[PDB]
């Protein structure tokens, strides 16, 4: 019975031909500042990244997302610095095209473990609803929370079906400045994952 | 004998998904800007996709001038309809 | 981003030096079936000959719609005028 949604709301609900057509992929995003928003992840634990080597991991913005940091979570000291971006992504593909944004300064892996936070370079970005792709870059083997899993398998096109499960893509790239064409991915990860979350503005 | 060995072009997965009428690579719709040509001995067209780039060629015995100007005008004119550049 | 990666096509010594005046490979001929196309970055038509086989193919930057079109008219009317065979 559909009578509780005009008591609720005061309209009748609309039903279009297909179920399911209208529903967001994301229930919705509190823009409140200071809040975190984390990727589609298998198991947020530390592992140690290859350096030199671009790391692509899926986004989802379901909604229209207004961000100002880009946040990655560090395990393990590691002395070192790293880099971080957002880029699009090509449907036809899933590949990163254009560079959306990336932070201001290198962030530093070591020290402590934590959360480092990088302020983007054009301050405060309003994502429309699509694919995006964080991009982490690092110049030694830092050590950064997320591996691989079988929950994010289908998003990675595999040579094999692995058996521990895949994670994300890796690029060859000196450290350094990203750059505004996203170097093309030539393997899947099989153990790192790192996670890049969007803060909130 | 005069043979042509190669007529190949090279578009993305989404300007040909606007001249294929929405269908993906490998398929040929009739109603598109691919189908109508003369057929010689199968399938005067053939599409194939990778990473994100489609490309088209003339099938193997069926790359008479005709095919050629015509598979050239009709890239033509959908580019220019579309708004498509024609880089080459 | 329509390009046209190749355009190539093959003859036989002979024909080639029927259809260039004469001269061999290396050299177009200004008064030949492959002079007078439209040149955007240099010579249109690059002919090279290592066997008895000679490949014509179309420039790198010249490959456009027009110069694809042309050259197709040409050797059909050259390959009809002289009874060559257009195998393709």
């Amino acid at each position: 019975s559909i009578a509780w949604y005009r008591e609720l709301y005061g309209t009748e609900p609309n039903f279009n031909y297909p179920n399911g057509v209208l529903v967001p992929n994301h229930p919705g995003y509190n823009q409140t500042p200071g809040g975190i928003y984390l990727p589609n992840v298998a198991a947020l634990s530390g592992a140690a990244i290859t350096a030199n080597r671009i790391h692509y991991v899926y986004f989802q913005v379901a909604q229209t997302f207004v961000t100002d940091a880009l946040v990655f979570r560090v395990s393990t000291a590691v002395t070192g610095n790293a880099r971080v971006g957002l880029y699009t992504v090509d449907p036809s593909s899933g590949f990163p095209q254009f560079l959306v944004t990336q932070g201001s300064a290198a962030a530093l892996t070591g020290g402590s473990t934590g959360d480092r936070v990088v302020l983007i370079n054009r301050g405060i970005v309003t994502l429309p609803p699509t694919w995006y792709m964080t991009a982490i870059v690092s110049d030694v083997a830092a050590n950064l929370a997320g591996i691989n899993g079988s929950a994010t398998a289908q998003y990675y096109r595999q040579p094999s079906i692995p058996s521990g499960g895949s994670g994300c893509y890796t690029a060859p790239f000196t450290y350094g400045v990203l750059p505004d064409l996203a170097p093309t991915p030539d393997a899947v990860s099989t153990t790192n994952h790192p996670v890049v979350g969007l803060r909130t503005a | 004998a005069i043979t042509c060995t190669a007529c190949t072009f090279t578009m993305t997965d989404a300007e040909f998904a606007i001249l294929n009428e929405g269908v993906a690579a490998p398929t040929i719709d009739p109603r598109g800007s691919f189908a109508g040509l003369q057929s010689l001995s199968g399938a005067p067209i053939t599409a194939s996709a990778s990473a994100g780039t489609t490309t088209v060629v003339v099938a193997a015995s069926n790359r008479n001038d005709a095919n050629i100007r015509t598979l050239a005008q009709r890239l033509r004119r959908a580019a220019q309809a579309n708004r498509i550049t024609f880089t080459a």
